[PDB]
Order: C-alpha cells, then structure tokens, then sequence
C-alpha cells in the first residue's frame, strides 16, 4: 500500500504541471491512476513513480530462505503420509462417486438447444507421491 | 500464472472479516448487505460463493475494506 | 388510449423544475466571493 | 403561497356513446397534446445560446462541493459565523458566504453546508416531511357532481361551506359573516360520503389534502402530533385549500381515561389536532372536511362550533333518491325495454347506493352468464336476491305489534 | 481458452473497490441533484452520475450511492423489509383444482 507524493507550488500553475517527455513511463505512471481520496485531495500534489531497487544478492538470499525457512523445503526431513492418506482417499473417492451423478444426468439430457468436477488432479498427485515414497522407503535408507 | 491468480483469489477471503447481515441480491456478483454497524452497503460477491445459500437473509462476513461478500 | 400516452409523455417532457436557489445576485459577491472567501476557505477553520 | 391540482383533461366527452363526435372530440385532444410535445421537443432545439456557453454557475459549482450536508441554523452572527448543528448535534460556529443570498436566515429552518469545511452552502432547503408531501394530489378522479344524484340538500350544504366562499365573498363581505370552516359527514356505511368527497375534489379550485384517520400512529413515543402540526402548517402555506379526513373515528373517541394504563397516547394526537383546529392564534384560510360512519362515538370536545361548523347526515335513499341513483348507474349500460327500475325500487327498502352499484354489476354479470349482452328484468330479479342475502335481522316481532 | 480464464481472474480484481452505500432518495430536483437520507446518518444533497437520467429518480427509491464522491451509482428495487416475506408468491401449492370436492 506504500506510495510516494510530492507537492506542487501554486506559483507556476500557469506553466504545465509536470512536463512529460516519455510516453511509456508516463503511461505506466498513469496506470496506478489516482485514488478516490487521492482526487479528494490530489491538488497541490503529484505522485511520483516508485520501484523496488534492483536486488540480486538480497534476492538470492531470500530465495534460499524460502526453500528451507518460509516453506517446507528442509530437504532432509522433507519426506500421516501413510496414516491419514487412506482416509483422505476415502473421502475423495466417496465425493467423486457422488459427483458422478451430475455428469450422468447431463449426458442423459438430450440436445435441448455440473459435470466439470476435476477432483482427479488432487488424487493423482497425492497418491503418486505416496507411491513414489517407496523410493525413499526401499533404497535411500538401508 | 493462472494458478497464482487462483490462489490469490482464495487468499482474498482468508483475511479477518467483519460479520454482518446480507440484505438481498440485485444481480449475480452484486448485492446489498447490512453490517453489524447498521449501515447498508452495495457490494459484490465472489464467483465462488453459491447462490441458494446467499438468497436467505442468514449471516455473512464481509471484507473489512472492500466489504465484498466472501 | 393515445390521449393518455400523449399526456404521460408530455408530463415527462415538461421538465420545468429547476428549483435551483440559494445564490446571491451578482452585486454583492462582486467584491465578495472572488478570492478572500476561497483564500480563507482552506485556512479559516471550524470550531465546535 | 402555492397552487393546486392540474388534472381536468377536457371534461366534455358529452355524447357518452359510440358516436363520431367523440371520435372527433378526442382526436382534437390528441392534436393539441402532440403539438405541445413537439412544442417542447424543438423549444430547446431553437436558439443554441445554451445559457451563453455558461457563466456565474461555475462559481456556485466550485465553491460548494458535490455533497451538501444539512443542519439547523442556530443563533446568527453578523460576521457570517452563525451556529449550525449537524444531525448528531455537531454544533459548529462556521462562516457562511459564497454567491449566497443572506436574507432567509431564521432559527430552526434547515440550512445546507459543506461536507468538509462545514461552510454554509446557500440553498436554504425548502422541503417538509415526505410523509405529507406524498399526500398532496393533483389528479381529479372522476366527474364532479353529475355522477352523484339525489343529495340536493347535502350537496347544497357542502357547496355553501366550501365552493361558494372561494367563488364570491361579496355576500359574506357585505354581511360580515365568516364562512363555516369544519364539516363532518356521517351516516350508514356506503351512503356515499367518499363519493361526495371525490366529487368536490374534482371541482376544487384549491389544492386538495387527503388523509386517512389511522395515519397518525407513529411508532415512536411523541413525534406523532408533530406530524399533524406540520401537516396543517403545510396546508396553510399552499394557498387556500381543503383538508379531508376519512374515518375520523380512529384518533378521537370519547376521550376516555387510560384505564388499563397502556398509554395509547393517541389521545395526545387528538388533543394536539383539536388545538391546531381551534385554539389560540388563528387557523387562517383552510377548510376542513371529516367523514365517519359513527359520529356519536366521537368525543364532544372535537365536535363543536368553531371546529365542525356543520354536521351533515347521509340517509338511505327512500324512493326518489333511490331511483335517481339507480337509473344514473344503469345509464352507461345497455338495458332492455321490459326492465322496470321503479318496480325493484318500490319492492325493496333500506337500500344504499353501494348496493345499487353492486346489484347493477351483478345483473350485468348474470346476463353475461346467460350469454346475452342485453339484460332483462329477470336478470335484476335474480341479482337483487343474490346480493341481498348477507343481511339477516329482525327479532320475533312478527306478532305482538 | 486459458488466456481467457486468466483474463477473467484478473478482472476479478474489481473486488478491491469498496462498495457504495445505500440511500433512499427523499427527493430529486432538477439540475442533476437529489437529496437523499442514508440510514446511518442524516440526509444530505448529492449530484447524480451520467449512467441514469434524473427523471428515473422518484421519491422513495433506494439508490446505490457512490462511497467516495457521493455521486449516484444505481437504483435498486424491493424497498420492503419484512412484507416480502408475506408475499410468498413462490412455492406454488398443489394443482388441487381437479381434486376439489363437489
Ligand atoms: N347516491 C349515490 N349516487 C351515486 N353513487 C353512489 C351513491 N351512493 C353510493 N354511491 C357509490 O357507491 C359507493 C359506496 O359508498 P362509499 O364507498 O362512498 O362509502 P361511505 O361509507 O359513504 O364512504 P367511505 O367508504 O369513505 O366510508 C360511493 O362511494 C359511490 O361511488
């Protein structure tokens, strides 16, 4: 929500406010446009374009921070996973079985001038990962 | 990018909200809702929310700034 | 029926309202409403 | 001051039948309304000079923000810093000058100010409670008197009370008599009090005021009588006019004690209404009409000279008034020669105009039931039996008397 | 297809804008102005937008009113608080016409 403002004197208002000599940057500046309250008090002011300073070392350090710290990427404890999986798959199987009625009716209906349910990518990923865990189970250890 | 947009939309509703009473529905994606502060606002509803549950007065949480039905 | 239709459309098309009042004739704001008013408009505050 | 009703769209359709005159009459009326439409369609089209491409107005637009708050103008200070309070009692002594006429300054009159700087905007708003402005009506329902028939005495009385005063006061002026102000119409239900009210409403040169008796039961304690006081103020403001109160036996009834202690408080409304009607000060030039089914139940304090100068009874038409109403109603419908209205009139007693309307309508309906557009006496013979069945009275006073 | 889906998700960004208040138009005058009474706070006078013509505004309508600039947004129906509950036109009962008695 941060923003940057700068005031304009009332002496040169006869002269142009902000002499513009670049279309791309002026349009980018206008893209934020002006806020409701901003117009309510936009006068004697003219917002100035802001941007995050180039960031590589800090960017790289943060990126390394995320994997291990800001989300689960310890990579050594990275791999319930066999306890609750049965129950999660039970829920989703029952739900998909139920949802299968709506496509049935949809097909039943003629030309006549909620089948899209997906629910399969989730199962795919979850149980394929669980099966892959065999790789850790049988080789990575012992 | 599509996935990022989807997760952003889902997050939109996670922020602490303000309880209030929905008044009525004008048209899809729009409605009138009365807050616990008593004022009545003209706001929008996310495509995710499902109509039959919205139709009855019932109770609903609004975005503390946008006031949109969530 | 066309008589009633014409009556309704002409009652719509009258538009002789303009209940716009409150202003003073341009003989007093001549030296008044010109600068000081708006020159104090922001500075001259309000006390409860 | 103000003006009244603006309906009356040529009440001269006098063939009243399928004749080429009414084809010629109404097409003349179509011609003048299309042209008056075309007169305002091109009126603005001519003279492009749209307020001299604009001037002065810009100042009022810029000085006053888009939203204008309102408040009560309190004690005035010559330096333009008159005290004003918002709706929440936000009293603020604040300046008040723009291109704004500073002559309509009074304590207690609504004033407009700026949202942000609270400076007085200008347009001292001139409006009242919308609960009353809605009551104002300018559309005469139907014909004035021709429809009504037989009440020569009652129509004469009401005319003398209302119409004659605002037509020729020469007699009143020379003789010094003030015309009567209050009139209370009473009688058995359906006698047509409402009919006569509409009748006068159709030929009232002044603005008409309409109110139902059970309209001053404002939920909040107090308030209420303020409603009626403001109503009378409004009516007085808008030039001479007549205030009509239907079913008055809902706000004043015998003024009996609270008894159970519920404090209905309607008594307070009645007392304030009575005060406004006649107490201290002067009413002004405003006429009052009251209609009710039961009058005795009204408390005496409301009903007395200076408040209801006339009490007009509306009795059941016996024969002549009955015949008048009967054939007046039947006129606008095709009827057969064999029909004998006088026969039915004599045959039945204790019959009111509402019943005449109902019986004629039912006879027409029965005839349509038979698939005959034309009616017959037998149609009325069946209709008067069907309609007059709900009424069953008479104690066993069939032998002793 | 999925560029379209992305565009729709982006356009869902309009949810950021705060909603407008609701006010019953006490009375609309000429010159593009109407005095309205919002429920929480006393009445005031506002200017109308360009979407809706003045004549459409009549006393006692619920206008959706801009939150920031106090400019007219829209008009809304159904100014009936509990009585619509008694309207109960929906939920038609059985077609008992045939099975009525003699
Ligand atoms: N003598 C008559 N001549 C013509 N029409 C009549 C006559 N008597 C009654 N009517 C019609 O029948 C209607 C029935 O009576 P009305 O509805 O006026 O009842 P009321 O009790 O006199 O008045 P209110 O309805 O205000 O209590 C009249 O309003 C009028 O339209």
């Amino acid at each position: 929500v941060i923003d940057a403002f700068r005031l304009i004197n009332a002496n040169m208002m006869v002269l142009g406010h902000e002499p513009r000599q670049t279309t791309s940057n002026l349009g980018h500046l206008n893209k934020p446009s002006i806020q409701a309250l901003i117009h309510g008090l936009n006068r004697h002011y003219y917002s100035i374009t802001i941007n995050y300073r180039k960031n590589e070392l800090e960017q790289k350090m943060l990126l390394n921070l995320h994997k291990k710290s800001w989300m689960e990427g310890l990579t050594l404890q990275d791999y319930v996973v066999k306890e609750m999986l049965e129950l999660a798959k039970n829920y989703n199987k029952a739900v998909e079985e139920e949802d299968k009625m709506t496509p049935e009716q949809l097909a039943i209906k003629n030309v006549g001038k909620r089948h899209l349910e997906e629910h399969v990518d989730v199962l795919m990923t979850s149980n394929i990962v669980q099966c892959l865990a065999a790789m850790l189970d049988t080789v990575v250890f012992k | 990018e599509f996935l990022h947009a989807q997760e952003e939309v889902k997050r939109i509703q996670s922020i602490p909200l303000v309880i209030g009473q929905f008044l009525e529905a004008v048209d899809q994606n729009t409605a009138i809702v009365g807050s616990t502060t008593g004022s009545n606002y003209y706001v929008r509803i996310l495509s995710t929310i499902d109509r039959e549950l919205l139709k009855p007065n019932a109770s609903v949480a609004l975005h503390k700034h946008s006031n949109a039905l969530v | 029926d066309d008589i009633q239709q014409l009556l309704k459309k002409i009652n719509e098309l009258t538009g002789i309202k303009e209940s716009d009042t409150g202003l003073a004739p341009p003989a007093l704001w001549d030296l008044a409403a010109d600068k000081q008013t708006l020159q104090s408009e922001q500075p001259l505050q309000v006390a409860r | 001051t103000k003006g009244p009703d603006a309906a009356s769209k040529l009440p001269l359709v006098t063939p009243h039948t399928q004749c080429r005159l009414k084809l010629l009459k109404l097409e003349r009326i179509k011609d003048y309304l299309l042209m008056e439409e075309e007169f305002i369609r091109n009126q603005e089209q001519m003279k492009p000079l749209e307020e001299k491409q604009e001037e002065e107005r810009s100042k009022v637009d810029d000085l006053r923000g888009t939203p204008m708050s309102v408040g009560t103008l309190e004690e005035i200070i010559d330096d333009n810093h008159a005290i004003v309070s918002t709706s929440v009692g936000s009293e603020h002594y604040v300046s008040i000058l723009s291109f704004v006429d500073k002559d309509l300054l009074e304590p207690g009159c609504s004033v407009l100010l700026n949202h942000k700087v609270h400076a007085v905007i200008g347009v001292l708003m001139d409006d009242t409670d919308p609960l009353v402005t809605v009551m104002k009506v300018e559309k005469a329902p139907q014909e004035t008197y021709a429809d009504i028939g037989g009440l020569d005495n009652q129509i004469q009385e009401i005319k003398e009370s209302v119409e004659l005063p605002l037509t020729h006061p020469e007699y009143y002026e020379e003789m010094g008599i003030k015309p009567p102000k209050g009139v209370i119409l009473y009688g058995p239900p359906g006698t047509g009090k409402t009919l006569l009210a509409k009748a006068v409403a159709n030929q009232t040169s002044a603005t008409f005021l309409r109110v139902v008796g059970s309209e001053l039961i404002q939920k909040y304690l107090g308030d209420g009588p303020k409603l009626v006081r403001e109503l009378f103020r409004v009516a007085e403001e808008h030039a001479p006019s007549i205030v009509f109160i239907d079913e008055i036996d809902a706000i004043g009834t015998k003024r009996y004690d609270s008894n159970s202690g519920g404090e209905r408080e309607i008594q307070r409304t009645m007392l304030e209404l009575l005060n406004q009607l006649d107490g201290f000060d002067s009413r002004g030039d405003v006429k009052v009409i009251m209609a009710t089914n039961r009058i005795e139940t009204l408390d005496p304090a409301l009903i007395r000279p200076g408040r209801i100068d006339r009490k007009i009874e509306f009795p059941l038409p016996d024969e002549k008034t009955k015949k008048r109403i009967f054939q007046i109603h039947t006129s606008r419908m095709t009827l057969a020669d064999d029909v004998t209205l006088d026969d039915l009139i004599m045959a039945k007693d204790d019959l009111s105009g509402a019943d005449i309307k109902a019986i004629c309508t039912e006879a027409g309906l029965m005839a349509l039931r038979e698939r005959r557009m034309k009616v017959t006496n037998e149609d009325f013979k069946k209709s008067k039996e069907n309609v007059l069945y709900k009424k069953q009275e008479g104690t066993p006073e069939g032998l002793y008397l | 297809l999925n560029a379209k889906v992305r565009l729709l998700r982006e356009e869902l960004q309009l949810l950021q804008e705060q909603g407008s208040y609701v006010g019953e138009v006490v009375r609309a005058m000429d010159k593009k102005k109407v005095l309205v009474k919002v429920h929480p706070e006393g009445k005031f006078v506002v200017d109308v937008d360009k979407n809706i013509d003045i004549n459409d505004v009549t006393p006692n309508c619920r206008v959706a009113l801009r939150n920031d600039s106090y400019t007219l947004h829209k008009i809304l129906p159904n100014k009936v608080d509990p009585l619509v509950s008694l309207m109960m036109v929906e939920k038609v009962p059985d077609s008992t016409y045939e099975m009525i008695g003699g």
